[PDB]
RNA sequence: UACGGUGCUGAAGCAACAAAUGCCCUGCUUCCAGGAAAAGCCUCUAAGCAUCAGGUAACAUCAAAUCGUACCCCAAACCG
RNA sequence: CGAAGGUGUGCUGUGAGGCAUGCUGGAGGUAUCAGAAGUGCGAAUGCUGACAUAAGUAACGAUAAAGCGGGUGAAAAGCCCGCUCGCCGGAAGACCAAGGGUUCCUGUCCAACGUUAAUCGGGGCAGGGUGAGUCGACCCCUAAGGCGAGGCCGAAAGGCGUAGUCGAUGGGAAACAGGUUAAUAUUCCUGUACUUGGUGUUACUGCGAAGGGGGGACGGAGAAGGCUAUGUUGGCCGGGCG
RNA sequence: AGGACCGAACCGACUAAUGUUGAAAAAUUAGCGGAUGACUUGUGGCUGGGGGUGAAAGGCCAAUCAAACCGGGAGAUAGCU
RNA sequence: UAAGGUGAUAUGAACCGUUAUAACCGGCGAUUUCCGAAUGGGGAAACCCAGUGUGUUUCGACACACUAUCAUUAACUGAAUCCAUAGGUUAAUGAGGCGAACCGGGGGAACUGAAACAUCUAAGUACCCCGAGGAAAAGAAAUCAACCGAGAUUCCCCCAGUAGCGGCGAGCGAACGGGGAGCAGCCCAGAGCCUGAAUCAGUGUGUGUGUUAGUGGAAGCGUCUGGAAAGGCGCGCGAUACAGGGUGACAGCCCCGUACACAAAAAUGCACAUGCUGUGAGCUCGAUGAGUAGGGCGGGACACGUGGUAUCCUGUCUGAAUAUGGGGGGACCAUCCUCCAAGGCUAAAUACUCCUGACUGACCGAUAGUGAACCAGUACCGUGAGGGAAAGGCGAAAAGAAC
């Protein structure tokens, strides 16, 4: 996923954080219920979280 | 750099099933691999109500030592041993009889 | 009758804590020997 | 102003009691979870934001985790906070 | 402490021997007196704890090389 | 009614007397052994601020965070 | 086609010992001749572990006390419910601080813990339970005392100490009654309040401290007077006619 | 008014019994002394070992005191068992 | 590098990947809560309380950075008191704390031996403190030797338990000289002549060789006992590979390896070579470390305990010569010999292993070897410093016993 995010600014980065992290946080009340059977999903939008952070920090400031 | 892969018809070299064919079901981390239909044993499956077991005297097969199964070579009829050698830039394995390629 | 352990955390934390160790060189010494040892719980701190 | 990504982490999960039920049902309280390090302004925030309803106030509280004994090896639960969030009159939530 | 600020005299251990040879610790301290010598050159008085010997090498050597040691040696006067 | 408890309704709800070691009392009387400190609070101005800043009165609005709150506590849970 | 080890038997040498073999055991052992020792155990009130003995004996922890019917259960003197009896009641009742840290409540289990049985428990497992502008801590302020910029002193480490800064056990703002949970309540709900700070409109005008003064701000004992918490009696209200 | 009197809480421990592998490594029962003072108690602090503290017994200094406890010199030395 | 993975007890669930951003290993990065030198102030460690500046604000408030102390340097400011100094405020650089042993320095016992004990010994040992480095310290003769000569410092073997020292007791114990490991000599107390000329340190680039992942890597079948063959019995093959480990009993030829031959995009160590910066080389003349050497008094180190005691250091009082001079040659004097102190630097031989990798053992095999083969400095004991265990093996494979 690194490589095709690398090809976007900034703004567009954090906007996407932004998405990510609400996806983070409605996998993470869906998952708190019995509702959530892909547990899978979890690990999967945090590691993306993870992945676009390093890459604003990459980005901006260096 | 493993000689024995999922897909690899292999025949039993020593053990109680020593002669018999089968195919490698999947390789265990530990050395070890699953070959289909060959080391059986018989497992007394206690009954759990969750999920809807009934529990019973299956048969399964167990693991097996790569060390005690050789690749079959269909041509020769025989077991062989496996080597590594590079074509096209593309490490690939070969008999080490007949020195043929292992599709 | 009174036995001799009459138990205070505020007389405990400051007779035998981290702080009244790391005050002096002598509690500083005691720290580093008992690093050395390999103490789980170096000081009577919770 | 609070974050918004602040926000998106001050909620961890809904507490589901006999409590938590009677305490929505009679109060309009709802008994979340939420992260040890809040405050009654970021939790009020965050559910005014994320779940579009009116807050009231919010009670916090934080629970010790239980001693525990896996085997014979002894261990502690992790401590984490509860917060007691009070729906305004006429407010619905799932 | 009793260090002379001059030359660097300081208390040494040593024994005082009996006339039966018994050695018992004791220490020598330096004749430390503290003085004010007038700087002529910066026309002021400077106040320096010195020992006997140390009065002798201001006299010998002149305030001003001392005083040039001193700030070399980074001690404060 | 699950015999655990839950729901609805509800009269009189006054007077006299006794009386504390509690309150007036950080008081009063008396004695020598002559009985903490600092801040909050009220007031006064020095530099400075000159119709600005500030101050006090009313009204409106906002805020009061964080941690403890179970249980034993003259004891089967603390010290032995 | 059974090694070392373990346990019997037979033979052998003057002796420490040796050889063969039945059974158990299930993978190592080692002739001969030399070499090196953590080289031979019954004793050291020897060290560690195991198991006897006294002995199924003493004891089962205040002489405040138990009796019965019904329930659960495989089993009830001890658990639950009901009727009697007894014990504390300036405590053997109720609420806190200190200290402990989930022992609190519910469901479930009796292997180990309870000096007996155990369905019971402060025991095991799982779930639940601690809601604060007003209670307490945090915060503002200091006592004894600690640390202590510079500083003085000291072979070094370091000692004392100024300005400061901590340190409650003392000073400083404000909430009560009723109801509710199996477990929280001056925290939740209902009704009625109060305090301190920002901002914002109007009206009024000398504001300002690291300084000055007041206040906070203080001892022991004794004597009345007025009260209240609280109690007794009468009246009133509901029930009763043994 | 009082280091006054009788007597509870509170502080202490004079006499006897029990207990001495105890309910307790000093307590219980029945008596006893002080009980507005040189009283008693809660919280925090200060005094460190040849040192402290002592209404003074060489008492006490974490069930240890004619020199605490822990580590080190240290496998002290032992013409003794 | 890859056809298998999502660390372990520890299965299960939901998934990723199979020809290359699945997973794993390595290089360089990014993130790195709070406490701890802890560094914005405080503190009962993992907690409480701020100030300044720059941004946002849906005016409720949020995010980021800086703010400890000391040393040195620079600027501004600034008393008593005229100038000034002390003090104050910024900015830059550095230090603080931890760590097993080795090293140098500042202090420094006693038990013990002398068959008691005080001189003496144990011993400059144990211990405490300061400072630094991969080594440290020492170091280029005011050194020995004996009329012949040697040539810095350090360490090893002799000299030698000798000469001596010593209640001449117990004990302590050299040096001269010889054989080795290793070898290196310079600079400042000051000027002229030629001007950057040897060497060293820092920072780049290039080459070689390692280090941090890896690649290829030979050759066995039949039969008997056996649960199982690697064992027995035949017949082969490989070896620069018969080191080792695993595999159903003992495997050169079944697997991982080993001998051998290869490999780095990136970072780094060590030898070189070179660019740049600082630094100076050589010749002539001049100078030769003053409260210092020596001395009186009291100690200490030299094997040397004040003895006839030379030599070195100094707490106290003094005190020269200065190249025509001075020190030493074991009291001291004359002759003779040798050296130039009172100023520094310097690699190698030397000492040690907290840590990493490979190999070895007439070293141990669960009361042994680390206290700890095992979730051990843990459970437990103690207020605390501190003390400190017990506890390993089913089986080849859980096939862990359905009914």
């Amino acid at each position: 996923k690194a490589k095709e995010l690398r090809e976007k600014s900034v703004e567009e980065l954090n906007t996407e954080l932004l998405n990510l992290l609400r996806e983070q946080f409605n996998l993470r009340m869906q998952a708190a219920s019995g509702q959530l059977q892909q547990s899978h999903l979890l690990k999967q939008v945090r590691r993306d979280v993870a992945r676009v952070k390093t890459l604003l920090n990459e980005k901006a400031g260096a | 750099a493993a000689k024995i892969r999922r897909d690899d018809e292999v025949i039993v070299l020593t053990g109680k099933d020593k002669g018999k064919r089968g195919k490698v079901k999947n390789v265990l981390s530990s050395g070890k691999v699953i070959v289909e239909g060959i080391n059986l044993v018989k497992k007394h499956q206690k009954p759990v109500p969750a999920l809807n077991q009934p529990g019973g005297i299956v048969e399964k097969e167990a693991a097996i030592q790569v060390s005690n199964v050789a690749i079959f070579n269909a041509a020769t009829g025989k077991a062989d041993r496996v080597g590594f050698r590079f074509e096209d830039g593309k490490k690939v394995r070969f008999f080490k009889s007949n020195s043929e390629t292992i599709k | 009758m009174k036995r001799t352990f009459q138990p205070s955390v505020l007389k405990r934390n400051r007779s035998h804590g981290f702080r009244a160790r790391m005050a002096t060189k002598n509690g500083r010494q005691v720290l580093a020997r008992r690093r050395a040892k390999g103490r789980a719980r170096l000081t009577v701190s919770k | 102003m609070i974050r918004e990504e602040r926000l998106l982490k001050v909620l961890r999960a809904p507490h589901v009691s006999e409590k938590a039920s009677t305490a929505m049902e009679k109060s309009n309280t709802i008994v979340l979870k939420v992260a040890k390090d809040a405050t009654k302004a970021e939790i009020k925030a965050a559910v005014q934001k994320l779940f579009e309803v009116e807050v009231e106030v919010v009670n916090t509280l934080v629970v010790k985790g239980k001693v525990k004994r896996h085997g014979q090896r002894i261990g502690r639960r992790s401590d984490w906070k509860k917060a007691y969030v009070t729906l305004k009159e006429g407010q619905n939530l799932d | 402490s009793r260090v002379c600020q001059v030359t660097g005299k300081r208390p040494v251990t040593g024994n005082n021997r009996s006339h039966a040879l018994n050695a018992t610790k004791r220490r020598f301290l330096p004749n430390l007196h503290s003085h004010r010598f007038w700087v002529e050159s910066e026309k002021r008085f400077v106040t320096l704890r010195v020992s006997a010997k140390g009065m002798r090498v201001i006299d010998k050597k002149g305030i001003d090389t001392v005083l040039a040691e001193l700030r070399a040696r980074g001690e404060k006067y």
